[PDB]
DNA sequence: ATCTGCTTTGGGTGGGTGGGTGGGTTGAGGCAATT
DNA sequence: AGCAGAT
C-alpha cells in the first residue's frame, strides 16, 4: 500500500495498533524517503517521497487529563518530533454543541444531504484542480522573510523550554 | 562462426537459372564454396 | 549472387559499402551531420578514426569495436547499411564482423609489418553497435518487432550462472577410434551414420565425447524497467535476455543498465516428451552492447594539498559542510575514518588499528546526518538500524537461496565492513543477541557461526560510528551518561571517543544555528578527491612512534592517572591515545608520529573524557 | 514400410522400498525457545 | 495421439 502512495499522501488508520515492523517501515520512510527491500529472491530499492497522515487512540482508549500527552501517546516521543503537525481532538460534553451535532447528524438521516444552507459548499473538481495548480507552483523566499521566521524560531524556543520545566 | 549457434542468419543463394536455394550459416553469408560445400553436406 | 532471405539487398554491396567507410572515414562528418561543424578541429577530426580505432585494437591485442550508429548516417555511402542494420541486425552484423577481420589482416598485410599474421587469424573479432534509435519500452514491444534491433533501459534483477553452448561436436568411433568434429547449426547436431574412413566404414558406431566438444559462454539476466517508465506506479514488468561471450557477467544485479539487442521470439514444447510446441511464443532480447547509467597527477595534487599548513581543519569542515559548529566531533571522525596502524605481531596478539565512536545526545542535534556523510565518503562500509529488517543484518546467518533452493551462507553487515566504517544508526534498541556479537567483534574482531553443520569463522575487521538516543525526551545532566544512554557500562566503555552533543537552550546558540538553516534556503574539498586522498592514506601510509612521543605517552597517561579513590583514567584511554596519534599521522601523510600527533591525539580525548 | 506398444497432462481412478535440490502452498496443532 | 521398437 506504501508503494501505490509514493509522491503522494498516505491515509493510516488505528496507527497505535501497527505492528513493529511497519513502525520501523515508516520511521525508516520519514527519515530516509526511500523503500527497501533485502531479499535473496528479489533486491529492489524504490524511492518514497510520500506523506503519511496517521489516526490514532491514546493509550488508555480515551485521552486522560491527569496523565500528560506523552505518557497518553504509545508511540515513540521521536516518532511524534519527527511530525510536522500533531492534532490532538478531544470529545468534551456541552450543551450547545451537542445539541447542534445531534441536529446535523439527524438530518442527514432524514433527508440524506447537508443541513447547512449559510453556505455553499465549492465543487470537489475545482478543488482538486485548483489543489494540483498549487503542487504545481513554486514559492521563494527574500532576507527579510528569512531574519522575521529565525526571530519568531527563538521566541518558540524560549517559550518551549519555560514550559517543556 | 563467431556468434552462437542460434544468432539465425539466412541466406539465398541465386543459381544460373533464376532459382534461389536456401543456407544457413554465417559462413555461407560470407562465402560460397562453403555454401557449396553445406549444400552437398546436408544431403 | 548472395542475397539476403526474403530481401533484395546483396551481400557483396555490403560488405564493399562498409570496407570503403571503415578505410574511409572521419569525425568530421558526424560533426557536420549534428550540425556542430563549428567545433571541428583541425588534427583529431581531419584524422582517420576507425584505422585509429583498429590500430590500437591490434596495439591492445583485442578484438570488440563498438560502433555508433550515427556514424553510419554522417557517411553518404551507408544510409542503406544504417536501415538495414536497424532491419536486418542478424545477417549485417555477420557482414560486419567479417569485413572487420578482413580489414584487419588487410592492414598487415599491405603494411608488411613484423607483426605476427597467424595471431591475427586465429581471433574472432566482433562489433558492437550502441544508440541505434530512440529508447522503446517494455510495455511497447509488439509483434512487429520481433527479429530487429531495439534498446531498452532498465534494471538488472538477476543473473544465471554462466550456461555451456554447444559449438562443435566431437564423435569418435569404437572400433577405429576415429574422430571428427562436425559443427552445429541451430541446436541440432548433424550427426554421422558411418565413419569417413574409408577402410573402416562401419555404420551407426558414433559416440559423443561430451568433454572434448567445444562450449561458449551463454548467460540469462533478468530485467526490469526503470521507474519512470512506470505510467501510474502499478507493478513493473520484466523481459528477459541472453548475453554471449565477453558480455557474460557484465552487469552485476541492481545496476542501470542501456542494453541493445535482437527482439527474438522462440516457441515452447509442451512437455519433455514429443515434439508439441504452445501456439504462444516467448520473447527475450538477444544482446549484442551493454552499458552502464591513481595517476602520477593525482599523486602530486595530494602532496600539494598535504603540504598545506591548515590541513587539518581543512579536512574538518570538508567532512560534513552542511552540519554547523561541531568541529570536535568532525575531528573525531577525520581521525576515526584513517584509522589507526594495524599491527601484526609475532610472539604476541594482535593490536587492533580502528578507532569506534559513539555520537550520543538530544534527539534536536544532527548525528544521522554525520552518519550518512561518514557512509559517502568511506571507501568501504555499511548503514545499519538496529532492530532494523531493512538492513540486511550485522551477523553472517545461514539461509536458503530461493532462487536455486540451496543453502548458502550469508556475511552480514560487519563482515562487509572489513576494513571499513560500519555505521549503526540506532544503537539503543538492539537485541540482547546483537549484542553479544557486537561485543565479540569489537573484542576479538571475528564472528564466529557453528550452525547447519558449517563451523566458520569470518573476518570483521571493521569500525563503529554508532548513535545513541536519551530513554525519555532529553537528556538529563544530573544523572551520568550509563544511566541516560541505556547502555551496559562493558559496551559504553570500548568506544575510544564518547560525544555527548546536547541541544542546551542558548539565545545566541539558537540564533546561530537558525541563521544558518535559514542561509541553506574557507576552501572546500569534493567528496571524491577527500575518499581517493583517505585511501591512498589507508592503503600506504604506516606511522611509526618514538622516543618523544613514548615519552610524551607515558607522561600523558600518567597524569591522567593522578587526577584522581576515583579512577579517572584506565589502561583503556592508553590505546586510545595511540591510535588515534597514528590516525592523526596518518592524515598528514608522515611516517611517523611526532609530539604534535600525540599531543593532539590527548586533546580530542582528554575533551572526550571531559564532558563524557 | 507396417504392425505393436507405453505414456502423459499433472494429480490422488499410480503411489509411499523414489523422494522433497521434480512441482502441486494454506490451515491447524504441538513443541521448543523466547518471553 | 506421438514416438520407440521388432519383423
Ligand atoms: N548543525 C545542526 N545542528 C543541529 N541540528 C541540526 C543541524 N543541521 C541540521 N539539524 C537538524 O537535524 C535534522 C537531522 O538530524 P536528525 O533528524 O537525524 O537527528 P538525530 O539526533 O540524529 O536523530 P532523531 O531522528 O532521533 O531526531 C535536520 O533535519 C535538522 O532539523
Ligand atoms: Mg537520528
Ligand atoms: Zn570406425
Amino acid at each position: 500500500a506504501l508503494v501505490l502512495a509514493d509522491n503522494g499522501i498516505c491515509c493510516i488508520d488505528e496507527f497505535d495498533k501497527m505492528d513493529e515492523s511497519d513502525r520501523t517501515a515508516i520511521h525508516e520512510v520519514m527519515e530516509q524517503q526511500t523503500i527497501s527491500i533485502s531479499k535473496a529472491g528479489i533486491n529492489t530499492t524504490l524511492n518514497a517521497r510520500t506523506s503519511i497522515l496517521a489516526a490514532a487512540n491514546p493509550l488508555y482508549g480515551r485521552y486522560n487529563p491527569r496523565l500528560s500527552p506523552l505518557d497518553n501517546i504509545n508511540l515513540p516521543a521521536a516518532l511524534l518530533s519527527r511530525f510536522d503537525i500533531l492534532f490532538l481532538m478531544l470529545d468534551i460534553p456541552s450543551r450547545d454543541d451537542d445539541e447542534k451535532l445531534a441536529e446535523h447528524v439527524t438530518y442527514v438521516h432524514m433527508h440524506n444531504k447537508q443541513p447547512d444552507l449559510d453556505f455553499t459548499p465549492v465543487e470537489p473538481s475545482k478543488m482538486r484542480e485548483y489543489i494540483a495548480y498549487a503542487k504545481t507552483k513554486r514559492p521563494v523566499m527574500s532576507e527579510a522573510v528569512n531574519d522575521y521566521v529565525v526571530q519568531a524560531y527563538i521566541r518558540l524556543r524560549q517559550d518551549s523550554k519555560r514550559e517543556m520545566d | 562462426s563467431a556468434r552462437h549457434s542460434r544468432f539465425g542468419g539466412l541466406l539465398s543463394i541465386q543459381t544460373p537459372d533464376k532459382t534461389r536455394l536456401t543456407v544457413s550459416g554465417s559462413q555461407a553469408l560470407v562465402d560460397e564454396k562453403i555454401a557449396l560445400q553445406k549444400l552437398d553436406d546436408s544431403k | 549472387l548472395r542475397i539476403i532471405w526474403g530481401t533484395n539487398v546483396s551481400i557483396q554491396e555490403c560488405t564493399t559499402n562498409f570496407r570503403n567507410f571503415l578505410m574511409s572515414f572521419k569525425y568530421k562528418f558526424r560533426k557536420i551531420l549534428d550540425e556542430r561543424e563549428e567545433f571541428i578541429n583541425n588534427t583529431t577530426d581531419e584524422e582517420l578514426y576507425y584505422i585509429k580505432q583498429l590500430n590500437e585494437m591490434r596495439e591492445l591485442g583485442t578484438s570488440n569495436l563498438n560502433l555508433d550508429a550515427r556514424n553510419l548516417l554522417a557517411y553518404k555511402q551507408t544510409e542503406d547499411l544504417y536501415h538495414q542494420l536497424l532491419n536486418y541486425p542478424q545477417e549485417v552484423i555477420s557482414i560486419m564482423d567479417q569485413t572487420i577481420k578482413d580489414c584487419m589482416v588487410s592492414l598487415i598485410v599491405d603494411n608488411n609489418l613484423d607483426y605476427d599474421l597467424d595471431e591475427i587469424e586465429t581471433k574472432f573479432y566482433k562489433v558492437r553497435p550502441y544508440n541505434v534509435g530512440s529508447c522503446k519500452g517494455m510495455r511497447e514491444l509488439n509483434p512487429n518487432d520481433i527479429d530487429k534491433l531495439i534498446n531498452l533501459k532498465g534494471l538488472v534483477l538477476r543473473s544465471t550462472p554462466v550456461i555451456p553452448d554447444m559449438k562443435v561436436a566431437f564423435f569418435k568411433c569404437n572400433v577405429c577410434d576415429h574422430t571428427m568434429a562436425v559443427e552445429i547449426d541451430r541446436g541440432v547436431i548433424q550427426e554421422p551414420a558411418r565413419c569417413e574412413r574409408i577402410d573402416c566404414n562401419e555404420p551407426n558406431s558414433m559416440s559423443l565425447i561430451h568433454n572434448r566438444c567445444s562450449f561458449a559462454d551463454k548467460q540469462v539476466i533478468k530485467l526490469q524497467e526503470t521507474p519512470d517508465f512506470v505510467p501510474d506506479g502499478q507493478t513493473p514488468h520484466s523481459i528477459s535476455l541472453c548475453v554471449y561471450d565477453e558480455l557474460v557477467d557484465s552487469c552485476r544485479a541492481g545496476d542501470r543498465i542501456e542494453v541493445t539487442g535482437t527482439f527474438r521470439s522462440i516457441p515452447i514444447r509442451a512437455n519433455s516428451r514429443q515434439r508439441v510446441l504452445k501456439s504462444l511464443y516467448k520473447t527475450y532480447v538477444d544482446v549484442v552492447h551493454v552499458k552502464k547509467v591513481i595517476t602520477d597527477q593525482d599523486l602530486a595534487k595530494i602532496r600539494e594539498v598535504a603540504a598545506r599548513e591548515d590541513l587539518y581543519s581543512l579536512l574538518a569542515r570538508s567532512i560534513a559542510p552542511s552540519i554547523y559548529e561541531l568541529e570536535d566531533v568532525k575531528k573525531g571522525i577525520l581521525l576515526q575514518l584513517f584509522g589507526g596502524t594495524n599491527k601484526t605481531f609475532t610472539k604476541g596478539g594482535r593490536y587492533r588499528g580502528d578507532i569506534n565512536i559513539l555520537l550520543c545526545g538530544d534527539p534536536s542535534t544532527s548525528k544521522s546526518q554525520i552518519l550518512q556523510y561518514v557512509h559517502k565518503i568511506t571507501p568501504r562500509g555499511v548503514y545499519t538500524s538496529g532492530k532494523g529488517s531493512s538492513a540486511v543484518g550485522l551477523t553472517a546467518y545461514i539461509t536458503r537461496d530461493v532462487d536455486t533452493k540451496q543453502l548458502v551462507l550469508e556475511s552480514g553487515a560487519l563482515v562487509l565492513s572489513d576494513g571499513g566504517v560500519c555505521c549503526i544508526d540506532e544503537f539503543d534498541k538492539m537485541s540482547d543477541s546483537t549484542r553479544s556479537v557486537l561485543h565479540e567483534v569489537m573484542e576479538q574482531q571475528t564472528i564466529s557461526i557453528a550452525k547447519a553443520g558449517i563451523i566458520t569463522t569470518l573476518n570483521a575487521r571493521s569500525s563503529i560510528l554508532a548513535s545513541a538516543n536519551p530513554i525519555g525526551s532529553r537528556y538529563n545532566p544530573n544523572l551520568p551518561v550509563t544511566e541516560n544512554i541505556d547502555l551496559p557500562p562493558p559496551l559504553l566503555s570500548r568506544f575510544d571517543l564518547v560525544y555527548l552533543v546536547l541541544d542546551k537552550v542558548d539565545e545566541k546558540n539558537d540564533r546561530e544555528l537558525a541563521k544558518h538553516l535559514t542561509n541553506l534556503y574557507d576552501d572546500v574539498l569534493p567528496v571524491e578527491f577527500l575518499t581517493m586522498y583517505i585511501s591512498y592514506a589507508k592503503e600506504h601510509i604506516h606511522p611509526i612512534i618514538t622516543e618523544a612521543a613514548k615519552t610524551e605517552l607515558v607522561r600523558a597517561y600518567v597524569g591522567m592517572r593522578k587526577m584522581g579513590k576515583r579512577i579517572t583514567a584506565t589502561t583503556r584511554q592508553l590505546e586510545s591515545m595511540i591510535r588515534l596519534a597514528e590516525a592523526h599521522a596518518k592524515m598528514k601523510l608522515k611516517n611517523v608520529v611526532e609530539l604534535e600527533d600525540v599531543q593532539e591525539a590527548v586533546r580530542l580525548i582528554r575533551s572526550a573524557i571531559k564532558d563524557y
